[PDB]
């Protein structure tokens, strides 16, 4: 069965002769179908004009606490909490 | 220099003893939900060790053993023994397994060879396929590559599927570890419920055969047998090796019997006990037959013929194969494991006669190499 | 400003501490071992103002990941095939006392260079039952000078040498040899005028250092009193010589010492030695108050049929320089290269995990503590050596830590004064390794393991190279 | 991980039938085996009886079951005192080693077909006593579990939720016909 | 010719048996009678005026379903505190522990800790930065 | 190294004794009834054989207060197993059958691990 056979986004398989296998000949071996690493990515970066631009990820207190990101440096800057991408360019 | 056989620290053997320290085991106990079943998978997860328990019963019959380890320790697999799929799928991760499958009595969907013999190649064809380092075995201790019955007719297919069991066991399995026990005690055993339950006694009167006066018995406890199941499964080197699973001292069914009633305060006054030959009353036979031809699941008491010629079989040993001492597994006896036994069905406290008072049921007494050999002459 | 690896790994209050003393340098800096749930997850210094300052290296500090990597978790015996399959510890050991009883009584240990005052004198007292007193040091040392205490180590009290006023390196890097030492002494040169001389090869000690030359004769006039500098030293009130133990090994050294020791009669000051030795593994002291022999070329020149490896990862023994028929048996804790050419290799739990006394460079003897809880089958390395004897039929009688550190204490009841320093009053070209940083990075088997070290000699190569070609 | 299907995919499906076996037997002795289970789970399943142990605070909701919001007998459940009449042990609360022994005592005293439902996090695993020198880390070390509720405690709606699993679980235990392959 | 019963009785009176602790934990493990160490990345030390005493690590594996760190070991976390290691002392012995104490350090010995060092005219301690 | 301090019962040690052998003889007396009793599989003798080793369990006692103490104990013990608080798994927690006599020897505490 393919619920014990894929890669945990963590990255865990149980090795092909490992007993710790034995406990899903039963049940299944949940595995998330959302991987937060390939969505962030599809995210597009954001861009601003000012030297320092403000996220807090989510919207008013449903967010994360507002924090200050600067955009001098060329290249992109992920924010600390929700791992949006900003480039001022 | 023995191999070793996983490099994962986490399938390696860890812990300081107890229900959550891993010994690095992970058996299949087929027929778990047996006599022995219960004391052996009990001292597995004591051990802290992973089980598979397959079972064809309802897991009903089953959920106690849950009871028996710490959490994810032990997982129930349906399985069926006609179904080689499921026995594969249950063995694959497994790294030892115990074959604890057999009934006493006869089935109307298994003949003693399908279940006793045919079935267990089977499991170790099985096993050997899935690469198990570890199987074992039981075999009664009466084992004999030409069974003669003593009394009735056909009453000796049990022994003669029990030698069938262990050569073909043998031979499709290298190095397994067939331990051979023969009349286990315990609590809810053949033994003991067998010489107790009403159908077995006549009126007062228990039939034995010759009196019960010209048979060797020694019986051996079931704990004990199991501590020996588990110290030989944790043990490589016993690999390939019989064991002949025998108590302390021997006895005479007689006094073993005598004994019995004694500690169920069934010899006072009144309850008059008395001691027939099976051979004279030709009433006990039909007791057998009619008793195994109208229950439908395992007869009343056990009292289908098979444990008759069973009693009248005497436990022969011999030396050269191994035994419990080899293993390393202490014997308590019955003077000290049968009386807390047997107390839940002592009885018979009369209003018209004296109690209490009776002295402490005076043990039996052992049956020496020559005393024997006055007995059989 | 905060660790990369240790990043985001766990809380301050989720984790647990335990004090413990680093290992990896003859410091003996002592360290809180910042465990959670079997994991080292990191190191701090722990304030002991007499030796640690409260400072901590970068090599103790990060290389505690190659605790993680490469470890032995599984005996292992080399078969005919030779690939050292995983067997368990009954056929091993079991296995081994075989080797030992049928070799023919033609033994010797090599102690590396992480092995516990223990684990010596486990392996000692095994060897003197086996009959064979062949148990050398990987770093050797003067030959018949090794008696007096003072001939080995730093009598010039560590925390003393902030107040040295003059101090002269013969070719002892102390920024790669000893950096807490080396900072020490930069206290002196920033709070006291510490004139700093060398007789070495060229070397950046973080301030300025008058550099004599190189070659070994400048020691000699030097001892003599025949250089500007001696004459500085002569008018100092706390001169300081240290001179470091590579080169008392290097070879014809045990001269150079003991011209070191005559000219320090005269310069000695009351309460004050000045003769200095920075020494380099955490475990050469240790030997040297056992009672060992020094320099691995001793034991192979002895021609034993089979041998011990204390985690002597060191290539200075070579199975090709080994006599051929030579059993080998390692008892260390990583898979390293040294360990690679044994016929039987015992598992070992690395420092933080095993308690053991370790006699720092200056000399008092301090106690690890267990932290994590080994891997595997790994036992600790006095454990190892007390279930081989017994298997043999040769028990040591000490079957518990303590009889063990009593039987320290028959030995060394100085060793076993923990935190103190009992006196030892008298004491008794030039090229050398840790000269740059990529040199000091990959020292030991353990910063070899650690893959942060990997990453950080990657990255100086790569500045150095963009040095090279951002020009 | 699966999920429910969606409306089409329901158009198309049959009835799911009643009996949790189905209806696919194949002989007169299968197909009459599979009634007579039917029968007797039917039996067991609809008329059911705890036996309120209700040791503490979980008490409360194993009394608000039995109020009259979430009506529990209207479900054929009824809470006889004896423990030889009644068939299923609801354990709820704590169980300190004093009562380890008197639970045990209690459950095996009761004849089976007896099943266990574990309310509450106190009974479950320790609950928020677990680690406590005098508490019984679960109830799982004293007998056999069968259903676990979840809760602190447990909100009444969850526990009787948890009863009718358990009434499936009677449902679906197969008895007479599986005996006729053993 | 008494003082209301009193009795005359060695001030050191062992207490191993009537306290309860297994045999087994007294027998095997140690005490570690010290002060506790001072964080390295903190400056407020009103944590370590304390002298605290505590058990040796015994075990940890990890429980074979869950990843856990499961310890079959009862005084791991065991930690109590006291006002002076010789308080400690007489207390370990009453409960009949094996004990040995660790050395917390010595009086601090005063630093000069001048301002004008920073600006010397031939010292080298002059500061390359403000 | 003496100190002036209270009594608790008994003021020397023979009278810690005399305590302490009455205590003796309500548990040998009461030993037979708590075979009969609690229906537990252990017999007389060797419930009288635990007993001997039991008051040897701490036999190197030397202060009079503390000797006092394991008596209260024991009265309080004797009168919870004279009436029947207690139960057949309590009394029986004497014997630890629970768990095997853990290997000792240090080969044995070698191969199977700490
Ligand atoms: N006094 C004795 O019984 C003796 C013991 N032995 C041997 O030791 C073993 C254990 O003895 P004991 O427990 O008392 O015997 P049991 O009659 O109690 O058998 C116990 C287990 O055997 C299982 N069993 C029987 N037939 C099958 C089958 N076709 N398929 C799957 N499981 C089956 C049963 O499964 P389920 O209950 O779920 O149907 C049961 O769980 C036996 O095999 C016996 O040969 C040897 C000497 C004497
Ligand atoms: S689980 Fe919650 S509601 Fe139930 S007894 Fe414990 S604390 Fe009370
Ligand atoms: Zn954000």
């Amino acid at each position: 069965r393919g619920d014990i056979e894929k890669v945990t986004h963590t990255g865990q398989v149980f090795d092909k002769e490992d007993y710790r296998n034995a406990r899903f000949v039963n049940a299944k071996r949940y595995v998330n179908e959302n991987w937060g690493i390939k969505l962030i990515e599809e995210v597009p970066p954001k861009e601003c004009t000012e030297r320092v631009v403000f996220c807090d990820g989510g919207d008013g207190p449903l967010g994360h606490p507002k924090v200050y990101i600067n955009l001098d440096k060329p290249g992109n800057h992920i924010c600390g909490y929700c791992g949006l991408r900003f480039v001022k360019k | 220099p023995r191999p070793l056989k996983t490099t994962n620290p986490a399938a390696m053997k860890r812990g300081t003893g107890g229900r959550s320290s891993f010994n690095g085991i992970v058996a299949t106990v087929f027929g778990a939900t047996g006599f022995v079943g219960r004391y052996v998978c009990n001292k597995l997860g004591k051990s802290g060790t992973q089980m598979i328990l397959p079972y064809r019963g309802d897991d009903s019959d089953v959920i106690r053993l849950k009871v028996t380890g710490d959490l994810g320790q032990v997982l129930f697999h349906f399985y069926n023994l006609e179904d080689p799929a499921s026995i594969r799928d249950a063995v694959k991760h497994s790294n030892v397994v115990i074959n604890l499958v057999g009934r006493d009595f006869e089935t109307k969907n298994f003949k003693f060879k399908d279940v006793h013999v045919n079935g267990a190649e089977r499991i170790a064809r099985i096993a050997r396929e899935a690469g198990v380092e570890r199987f074992i075995h039981l075999s009664s201790l009466n084992v004999e590559a030409n069974p003669k019955d003593l009394y009735v007719k056909g009453g000796s297919e049990w022994l003669k599927s029990k030698y069938e069991g262990e050569l073909r066991v043998r031979d499709a399995f290298p190095n397994a570890t067939i331990i051979r026990p023969a009349d286990i005690y315990g609590s809810e055993d053949r033994f003991l419920r067998y010489y107790a339950h009403i159908w077995r006694r006549q009126f007062r009167s228990m039939p034995l055969w010759h009196k019960g006066e010209k048979t060797v018995k020694q019986p051996v406890y079931v704990s004990d047998v199991a501590q020996a199941i588990i110290n030989a499964a944790k043990d490589p080197d016993s690999a390939g090796r019989i064991y002949q699973a025998v108590g302390p001292k021997r006895y005479q069914l007689s006094e073993l019997v005598d004994w019995f009633h004694r500690l169920m305060r069934k010899d006072q006054k009144r309850w008059g006990y008395m001691r027939y030959d099976m051979r004279w009353d030709p009433t006990f036979l039909l007791k057998a037959k009619l008793n195994s031809f109208i229950c439908p699941g395992t007869p009343i008491g056990g009292l289908h013929p098979a444990r008759i010629e069973r009693e009248a079989v005497t436990d022969k040993v011999l030396t050269g194969v191994p035994t419990l001492e080899d293993l390393g597994v202490t014997l308590t006896t019955m003077e000290q494991q049968v009386p807390w036994e047997l107390r839940p069905y002592r009885a018979a406290l009369y209003y018209d006669a004296e109690l209490g008072e009776f002295e402490t049921p005076s043990p039996p007494k052992c049956i020496e190499a020559r005393d024997e050999l006055r007995l059989f002459a | 400003l905060t660790n990369k690896p240790y990043s985001f790994v766990a809380r301050p209050w989720e984790i647990r501490k335990v004090s413990s003393i680093d290992v990896l340098d003859a410091v003996g800096s002592n360290i809180v071992v910042s465990t959670r749930t079997n994991e080292v997850l990191r190191i701090l210094p722990r304030e002991n103002e007499d030796v640690n300052e409260e400072w901590l290296a970068d090599k103790s500090r990060f290389a505690c990941d190659g605790l993680k990597r490469q470890r032995l978790v599984a005996p292992m015996v080399r078969m005919p095939n030779g690939e050292l399959q995983a067997v368990e510890w009954e056929g091993a050991l079991i296995a081994v006392a075989k080797a030992i009883k049928a070799a023919g009584g033609q033994i010797a240990g090599i102690s590396g260079q992480l092995a516990d005052l223990e684990a010596q004198v486990a392996l000692k007292d095994l060897l003197n039952r086996l009959g064979s007193e062949v148990v050398a040091t990987e770093q050797g040392f003067i030959a018949g000078g090794t008696d007096n205490r003072a001939n080995y180590l730093l009598n010039s009290t560590i925390a003393g040498l902030e107040e040295a006023d003059a101090v002269l390196l013969v070719g002892t890097n102390p920024r790669y040899e000893a950096p807490l030492v080396n900072t020490r002494l930069r206290k002196a040169y920033v709070h006291n005028e510490l004139q700093i001389a060398s007789i070495g090869p060229k070397i950046d000690l973080s301030y300025d250092h008058e550099n004599l030359g190189a070659d070994a004769a400048l020691v000699k006039d030097v001892c003599s009193g025949a250089h500007a500098f001696s004459k500085v030293l002569e008018g100092a009130k706390k001169p300081a010589i240290i001179i470091g133990a590579d080169l008392l090994e290097r070879a014809d050294g045990a001269a150079i010492h003991a011209t070191v020791a005559e000219y320090c009669k005269k310069l000695k000051k009351p309460n004050w030695n000045p003769f200095n030795v920075l020494q380099t593994n955490a475990a050469q002291v240790g030997a040297l108050d056992v009672g060992y022999k020094a320099g691995a070329q001793t034991a192979v020149k002895a021609q034993p049929k089979v041998l011990f490896l204390l985690n002597a990862d060191a290539g200075k023994v070579t199975r090709e320089q080994l006599p051929k028929d030579c059993f080998v048996v390692y008892i260390g804790s990583h898979g390293d290269n040294g360990a690679s050419i044994a016929d039987a290799v015992l598992p070992g739990a690395a420092y933080t995990e095993k308690q053991g006394i370790y006699v720092n460079t200056e000399g008092r003897p301090q106690q690890t503590l267990p932290g994590v809880s080994p891997p595997g089958m790994a036992r600790e390395d006095w454990k190892i050596l007390r279930a081989l004897s017994e298997v043999v039929g040769k028990p040591l009688p000490y079957d518990n830590l303590d009889e063990l550190r009593n039987r320290l204490e028959d030995v060394a009841p100085h060793l076993t004064r923990l935190g103190q320093l009992e006196p030892a009053g008298d004491a008794g070209a030039i090229d050398i390794k840790l000269k740059e940083l990529r040199d000091y990075f990959m020292t030991d088997a353990i910063s070899r393991a650690s893959p942060t070290m990997a990453k950080c000699i990657s990255a100086v190569n790569k500045q150095q190279r963009e040095n090279e070609a951002k020009q | 991980q699966q999920t429910l299907p969606v409306a089409e995919v329901a158009q198309n499906l049959p009835k799911k039938g009643y009996s949790p076996f189905g209806t696919k037997q194949s002989s007169v002795a299968e197909w009459s085996l599979a009634r007579l289970d039917d029968l007797l789970n039917w039996g067991r399943k609809g008329s059911i009886w705890p036996l309120t142990f209700g040791l503490a605070c979980c008490a409360v909701e194993m009394m608000h079951i039995a109020a009259p919001r979430y009506d529990m007998d209207r479900y054929g459940v009824v809470f006889r005192a004896s423990p030889r009449q009644a068939d299923v042990i609801i354990v709820a609360g704590t169980l300190t080693n004093k009562m380890a022994p008197a639970l045990r005592k209690v459950y095996d005293q009761m004849p089976e077909p007896r099943w266990v439902i574990s309310m509450g996090s106190c009974a479950n695993g320790g609950g928020y006593y677990h680690y406590s020198y005098s508490v019984v880390r679960g109830c799982d070390r004293i007998i056999p579990v069968d259903i676990y509720v979840p809760g602190c405690p447990p909100t009444a709606e969850a526990l009787m939720y948890g009863v009718l699993q358990l009434q499936k679980k009677v449902k679906r235990m197969k008895t007479l016909q599986m005996w006729y392959r053993k | 010719n008494k003082l209301s019963g009193k009795i005359t009785v060695p001030t050191a009176v062992n207490l191993s048996p009537i306290s309860g602790v297994p045999e087994e934990h007294i027998r095997e493990r140690r005490v570690r009678i010290h002060i506790p160490p001072k964080n390295a990345m903190q400056s407020g030390t009103d944590n370590v005026n304390t002298w605290q005493i505590e058990f040796d690590n015994r075990e940890r594996w990890e429980n074979p379903l869950m990843g856990w760190a499961s310890s079959g070991d009862p005084l791991s976390n065991m930690n109590v505190q006291f006002g002076s290691p010789e308080e400690a002392i007489t207390f370990c012995e009453r409960n009949g522990w094996r004990w040995y104490v660790d050395g917390a350090a010595k009086p601090k010995k005063e630093r000069v800790k001048n301002y004008g060092i920073n600006f010397a005219w031939n010292k080298r301690t002059r500061v390359s930065t403000k | 190294a003496v100190q002036q301090v209270r009594p608790i019962l008994s003021v020397d040690r023979e009278e810690a004794r005399k305590r302490a052998l009455n205590l003796y003889k309500a548990w040998y007396r009461q030993i037979p009834y708590i075979v009969m009793d609690y229906d537990i599989p252990m017999t007389v003798e060797q419930c009288r054989d635990k007993l001997r080793e039991e008051f040897v369990k701490h036999r190197n006692v030397t202060d009079i207060r503390v000797i006092d103490m394991l008596v209260i104990k024991g009265q309080m013990e004797l009168k919870e197993s004279v009436e029947i608080w207690k139960q057949k798994g309590h009394i029986m927690r004497y014997w630890k059958e629970s768990q095997d006599p853990k290997p000792t020897d240090f080969l044995s505490k070698f191969i199977q691990g700490v």
